[PDB]
């Protein structure tokens, strides 16, 4: 009620709801323990919603890894319609990314962002930040704060290699 | 003369007095660095407790001796 | 004096001031300066008056007990002098935690930020624990057991402040490794319709990871997760300002076993004709902890025989005895 | 008589106790989980005011207080699961469990076999009976004897008897914990349990703790939970944690008990958690024989039983099936009214008992 | 069925600290001995007193008592042995009943007192001498070593640290123009009877009142002291001991009426028991003084106990060994006298308000 | 051990022997104690076994226990370890205790 009310009156908003599975289950089995809690809080988020109260300039937006322990009460149209899912990048998104994370760097060379790019296949912004700390792990044992275009070329596919 | 206590801590102090000082007159000076009022103060030295109104000479007691200062568990 | 009157707020005409009691209660005082405004800030406890009802004093923070699922070791005994032979690991272990703290400043100057984080999962007994505390002796960190059970409380939320508790004193004893005994409760939560259940659990984790990325940039505090294996987790492998570095244990080999059996001969009497390296090829797939109760067994022999040190013999006959995982006595077929 | 004597016991009890408890009103007022000493006009910090609940809180750092003792006030007092502490005012003893188990001071089950289950018993004896006869033997050696020992093959072999006479010679307690009871469905309370059993055991050390079944719980862990292996997981590796973690070894045993040996992890074989592997599964003929003419000594007997004849009708037993022939050869004797046994009653109870365990 | 309680002493109100302490030392067999033998003829040592004919009745009066103890009066007034102690030591009748008193303080008159009447066949059973070593803190070729300092018996120092009766014996034989010196005992000679004091009673300055330390002190059955010897009586003492181990060892390998065949048994347990001190004996050193203790071990023969806030309140008790079996302890409430075992005995190092050790006894290993 | 029928033999026998020794019958029905969540048996049977032995001579009459008459080799979830925790809680009361008749046992199917 105090998150709804205080969005009003300070809206815009943003309000995040950090993995929904326990505000926004689907029960444990069918059964409960303090499956019924859940239950209690996911009721009033639909009313608030079905209500006569309008969502427009205080925004909702709802966050899990996996969709498959979302309520189906959302996952139907009008309490959440808009879905956005994260992506793999494009060979630009990922560029993009390397030039942006080595422009805060100190750095020995001008850097082939391009290669870097080949040497991943569809890196998101946290995976490139591995691939930064890692060049600059030989660089800390090489006693310098800089790093050269071949450190970077190893980096990248060392991280590649110890996942996906 | 530089003479020993030993307080109830287990800690060895020091105490500057004179042949002439009487058991009172000790006691005294261990309130002042210890605070252990001398009416509750019980000294013994070579297993003989030390009377209020004798001397050190009396018991004999020399530079570097040891008194142990004790209290009291009064019970009946 | 106490008994006194404190109140525990979480609150950051004339002005109206609200103050939370830890009797549950709301109560008014004004903030006119009357009441100063330095005498609230959230999380706190503030010392209020029983019967008027207003902050004449401020007293220090608390939120439930004080260090209630925190152990605290004030630096290890141990070190890498004590612990040798597992030099591999250490290896791993210095490159993605030790060199971030030690050399702060060169990452904040070469301008990338910091690893916080390591998990490890792989076999123990070979001193993963051991290790552990041996970087917390080095690096000159407070170690802190933090047990994943306490949290998951079956109490409302209780265990996000416990979580945010943890980096708080963490943050001001730093440098700082936050050792988690298991990894079944920061985790394990499925990605079927129980995760439901297994929400406290999801919570704990989420928002330790949220403050580390929350400064990524500062080392001051480490957090390792330690077990047997890898479980079902939430993805966080894959970012360098949360546990970022994934450490693999593997087995001794022959330099190992006898550097173990080195640190073991110390401690107690030998004959001193004992060859390490001649009884790590005489044991196969043998871990550091079982090269232990070799010596054990060795001398359980000794006990027996009326001699109180070991010759080669003595250690030879405790490798065939069971240690209980691996013993080298096979030479049955007909 | 017996009345009289009990009356004068109550009166002579009774005036002592209400001048007591008048003492007690005038001030206005040992395990414990949390101290509460709920108003404290008596007692950084010079004086005590301690009393830790969520509701309201008095802290003071500094415990001691040889005058006036401390404690009394709204009584629980000592030492704090938070660590501001009752600090030595009437016996503390580190956290001390207000959750029981069933504790069996000198178990009196004395040595059912000694024979036939020759090495078992002797390898029991270098562990547990020979530290705590001799501490200094172990030291001067420089070696620490088994923390864990495993018993295997079935449960109810006469392996509860032996370790129970162990336990009696030495003068130890029994402490047991039962597997298949701790499995609660709400957050964390096994794991709890098993944090208590440990800080319970540390004062109380020189004990065999048994921990009955491992098929029943730390089953599997290969899961990744599933509701039912997840806490049944956590309060299993909650207490492998605690076992490495050091408790003293020569005083504290813990002993594990399992039927089937498909249910053990890595984790669970491991030194610091099992170092002994003892056998109470299949014995051999000149065993078989020895179990036999243990139990038969106590009872009369007319002649003509050689053991061996009897042990030759097993083709493989275990030592809960020996018990079963002996006590089984005696009852068709007191069928037929008979104190005494016989060659033909042995005989019998072989064909019935493994005849039955078959299938 | 023929085997006697040991008798107590009634209690007159308050004055169970005298009670207590006469058990204790009833159980000193050479001073039990010399009191029950005492003969007012023979005078006293210590004619240098001038009180000498008090110390003479105190004496005296113990023999009465000790006579009634021996021969068991199933309850034992010591009213004329108060009445005497209270000429002599007037401390002891301040009232209020008598006031409850020190156990220490009456300890230490009567061994005064003992002192006087038998002379150095008393106190040399009880004494220990000390090496004092002097030097200046702030100056280490400042050093002074002094070998007159002796005691009849050693302070147990009890702080908030104190877990064992070592830690507090240890820290009771150290001390601390003009500078700080420290003064560090170390014993040069043991006595065949070794008496320990707990330091339980003190002066609190924030009540100015009298009151009570009540940790936990554990004290071992059998006292070891090696460490704190010079290191030159410790190599001749620790010597001794590994004789009297060997001896200790091999002795633990090792028509008449119901009454006749009972009093031929206790007869044949004091023979053993003789056969074993002849054993010991054979191993103890050939300079040892009159009351020396062989080796550098004790074992725990009494425990004068005190539950209450203070010395001027609550109640003494003794527990003594039996001095056959060695397992076996009396419990003296006063004239109420119960079998006890060694958990009740061990039970006794304290904490909280529990009756705890004040005052114990020990006598050398191998006597 | 006692198998028959019942209302045809399994039943009469164990009424008869019941009351020549004058001991309490207390009837347990096997399948409720069948509870289908983790917590409940366990617990059921200790309480049982507990409140018999205080009350000695007493018999423990279990009726149709059929459905913890499984073993398994290894235990898994909470969907074969809730049957296997009830069977072994049986089993390690027996093993754990030894009585001559402060209780007696009456197992049926």
């Amino acid at each position: 009620r105090e998150m709804f009310a205080y969005a009003k009156e300070h809206e815009p908003c943003i309000i995040f709801m950090d993995e929904v599975d326990a505000i926004g289950g689907r029960r444990f089995s069918e059964g409960t323990s303090a499956d019924r809690e859940i239950q209690r809080t996911l009721m009033e988020l639909l009313t608030q919603m079905d209500g006569f109260d309008n969502l427009g300039q205080t925004k909702i937006i709802m966050a899990t890894n996996r969709p498959d322990t979302l309520d189906p009460a959302l996952l139907r149209p009008g309490r959440l319609d808009r879905k956005v899912e994260i992506p793999l990048p494009n060979e630009a998104g990922r560029l993009e990314i390397f030039k942006i994370h080595t422009a805060k760097v100190k750095k020995t060379g001008e850097f082939d962002f391009e290669a870097a790019v080949k040497m991943s296949d569809g890196f998101n912004g946290a995976d490139i930040r591995n691939c930064a700390t890692e060049a600059g792990f030989f660089a800390i044992r090489d006693d310098r704060d800089h790093i050269n275009p071949d450190d970077l070329m190893k980096a990248v596919r060392k991280v590649a290699e110890v996942k996906k | 003369m530089q003479i020993f206590v030993k307080t109830l801590t287990g800690k060895t102090i020091t105490l500057e007095v004179e042949p002439s000082d009487t058991i009172e007159n000790v006691k005294a000076k261990i309130q002042d660095k210890e605070g252990i009022p001398p009416d509750q103060q019980r000294l013994i030295f070579a297993g003989k407790q030390l009377e209020d109104g004798r001397t050190l000479s009396d018991y004999n007691i020399q530079k570097e001796s040891t008194l142990h200062l004790v209290l009291r568990l009064r019970g009946g | 004096q106490l008994p006194y009157l404190v109140a525990n707020v979480v609150e950051v005409v004339g002005k109206a001031a609200v103050v939370k009691t830890s009797s549950r209660q709301t109560v008014f005082l004004p903030m006119v300066g009357l009441v100063d405004p330095d005498k609230l800030k959230p999380n706190d406890l503030v010392g209020v008056n029983k019967d008027s009802y207003l902050i004449l004093d401020t007293l220090p923070s608390e939120f439930d007990s004080r260090v209630k699922a925190m152990e605290v070791d004030e630096k290890p005994t141990e070190t890498y002098s004590d612990v040798g032979g597992l030099d591999k690991q250490i290896e791993e272990l210095v490159e993605a935690i030790v060199l971030p703290m030690k050399r702060a400043d060169k990452f904040k100057d070469m301008g990338i930020r910091a690893p916080k984080g390591a998990l490890m999962y792989g076999p123990p007994g070979t001193g993963k624990t051991l290790l552990a505390r041996a970087c917390a002796a080095q690096t000159n960190a407070t170690f802190l057991k933090l047990a994943a059970p306490q949290l998951v409380q079956m109490y409302i939320g209780e265990g996000a402040k416990l979580v945010r508790d943890a980096f708080a004193l963490a943050k001001e004893k730093a440098p700082t490794i936050i050792f988690i005994d298991e990894l079944d409760a920061i985790g394990t939560k499925r990605f079927d319709s129980e995760k439901s259940g297994d929400r406290e659990v999801q919570r704990t984790m989420l928002e330790l990871l949220n403050q580390l990325d929350g400064f990524s940039s500062d080392d001051r505090v480490k957090v390792l997760a330690a077990t047997n294996r890898v479980d079902v987790l939430d993805p966080a492998l894959l970012r360098s300002g949360r546990l970022d570095r994934k450490i693999e244990f593997p087995l001794p080999s022959e330099d190992s076993r006898a550097q173990i059996l080195q640190i073991h001969s110390r401690k107690m009497t030998t004959d001193d004709d004992i060859n390490w390296q001649e009884l790590a090829r005489s044991t196969d797939e043998f871990n550091g902890a079982q090269l232990k109760a070799v010596t054990v067994e060795a001398g359980m022999i000794a006990l027996r025989n009326g001699q109180s040190s070991v010759k080669h013999e003595d250690f030879v006959e405790g490798i065939s005895e069971v240690q209980a995982r691996k013993s080298k006595s096979v030479s049955f077929y007909a | 008589l017996k009345q009289t004597e009990n009356d004068l016991k109550d009166i002579e009890a009774r005036i002592k106790e209400k001048a007591g408890v008048k003492e007690s009103d005038t001030g206005l007022a040992h395990p414990l989980q949390v101290a509460r000493c709920t108003k404290i006009i008596k007692g950084e910090d010079a004086k005590y005011v301690i009393n830790l609940k969520q509701i309201a809180k008095f802290v003071v750092g500094l415990g001691e207080r040889v005058s006036p003792t401390d404690i009394e006030e709204g009584m629980r007092v000592g030492v704090d699961r938070s660590k501001y502490n009752i600090e030595l005012p009437l016996p503390p003893r580190i956290d001390p469990s207000v959750t029981m188990m069933t504790v069996e001071e000198k178990p009196d089950v004395t040595y059912s076999d000694v024979g036939g289950c020759k090495d078992q018993i002797e390898k029991l004896r270098e562990v547990v009976e020979l530290p705590l006869l001799s501490p200094e033997r172990f030291a001067t050696l420089g070696i620490d004897p088994p923390k864990g020992i495993l018993l295997y093959g079935p449960p109810g072999t006469g392996k509860t008897l032996c370790a129970r006479a162990v336990a009696n010679r030495t003068d130890a307690t029994f402490i047991r914990v039962i597997g298949s009871e701790l499995v609660q469905k709400y957050v964390g309370e096994g794991a709890r349990m098993v944090r208590e059993l440990f800080e319970m055991a540390r004062t109380k050390k020189a004990c065999i703790i048994f921990f009955d079944e491992i098929d029943a719980v730390g089953g599997a862990r290969f899961d990744d939970g599933a509701g039912g292996d997840n806490e049944v997981q956590r309060t299993m590796l909650e207490l492998i944690t605690q076992l490495d973690g050091f408790d003293p070894r020569g005083n504290i045993k813990v002993m594990f008990a399992t039927n089937r040996p498909n249910t053990l992890d890595p984790a669970l074989l491991r030194p610091g958690r099992i170092d002994r592997k003892v056998e109470f599964s299949l014995p051999d003929l000149e065993g078989r024989a020895n179990i036999f003419r243990i139990h038969s000594k106590s009872m009369s007997v007319e002649r003509g039983i050689r053991w061996e004849l009897i042990s030759r009708l097993c083709p493989n037993s275990t030592g809960a099936e020996l018990r079963s022939v002996c006590t089984e050869a005696g009852m068709f004797a007191i069928r037929a009214r008979r104190k005494v046994a016989t060659e033909k009653d042995f005989l019998k109870a072989v064909d019935k008992v493994i005849s039955g365990y078959k299938k | 069925q023929f085997a006697q309680l040991p008798v107590g002493f009634k209690n007159m109100g308050n004055t169970c600290y005298l009670n207590a302490t006469l058990q204790a030392l009833y159980r000193v067999n050479d001073l039990r001995d010399m009191i029950l033998n005492y003969n007012p003829s023979q005078g006293v040592s210590n004619s240098g007193a001038q009180d000498e004919e008090i110390h003479k009745q105190i004496v005296i009066e113990m023999k009465r008592c000790f006579e009634n103890l021996q021969n068991k009066f199933k309850s034992v007034l010591p009213v004329v042995l108060l009445n005497t102690l209270r000429k002599c030591y007037p401390q002891f009748a301040e009232r209020d009943f008598y006031k409850q008193q020190d156990a220490e303080e009456l300890f230490t008159q009567l061994f005064h007192s003992m002192s006087i009447v038998f002379g150095d066949k008393f106190s040399e059973d009880f004494r220990i001498q000390f090496k004092t070593t002097i030097k200046d803190t702030a100056n280490d070729n400042d050093i002074t070593v002094k070998e007159n300092e002796s005691d009849s018996k050693l302070q147990c120092h009890i702080s908030g640290t104190t877990n064992f009766m070592r830690n507090g014996l240890l820290e009771g034989l150290n001390e601390k123009a003009n500078s700080i010196y420290s003064v560090e005992k170390k014993i040069s000679r043991l006595p065949k009877f070794l008496t320990v004091q707990y330091v339980r009673f003190f002066w609190k300055r924030s009540t100015n009142k009298k009151s009570k330390i009540l940790r936990k002190v554990v004290f071992p059955f059998q006292l070891d002291v090696a460490d704190m010897l010079t290191p030159e009586y410790a190599a001749e003492k620790v010597k001794v001991r590994d004789e009297l181990r060997k001896v200790e060892k091999e002795k633990n390998e090792k028509v008449m009426t119901p009454r006749e065949q009972y009093e031929t048994q206790v007869a044949l347990n004091e023979s053993e028991k003789d056969q074993w001190l002849e054993e010991y004996k054979k191993h103890f050193p050939p300079n040892l003084e009159k009351g020396e203790n062989p080796s550098c071990v004790y074992n725990l023969i009494g425990v004068i106990t005190h539950q209450g806030a203070n010395s001027e309140s609550g109640h003494y008790q003794a527990f003594i060994r039996d001095e056959l079996d060695e397992n076996k302890w009396y419990k003296f409430n006063d004239d109420k006298v119960s079998v006890v075992e060694k958990e009740k005995i061990e039970s006794l190092a304290g904490g909280g308000e529990s009756d705890s050790a004040l005052i114990l006894m020990y006598k050398g290993f191998g006597l | 051990i006692l198998y028959g029928a019942p209302g045809t033999g399994k039943t009469l026998l164990a009424k008869a022997v019941a009351n020549q020794t004058s001991a309490t019958f207390l009837r347990i029905v096997g399948s409720e104690l069948i509870q289908k969540y983790l917590g409940d048996g366990p617990r059921l049977c200790r309480q049982i076994f507990k409140v018999a032995g205080e009350n000695a001579p007493s018999i423990v009459f279990i009726d149709e226990i059929d459905a913890i008459g499984t073993k398994r080799y290894d235990s898994n979830s909470g969907g074969e370890r809730e049957i296997q925790r009830t069977m072994l809680e049986l089993l390690n009361q027996l093993d754990g205790f030894d009585d001559r008749g402060d209780v007696k046992v009456i197992m049926a199917t």
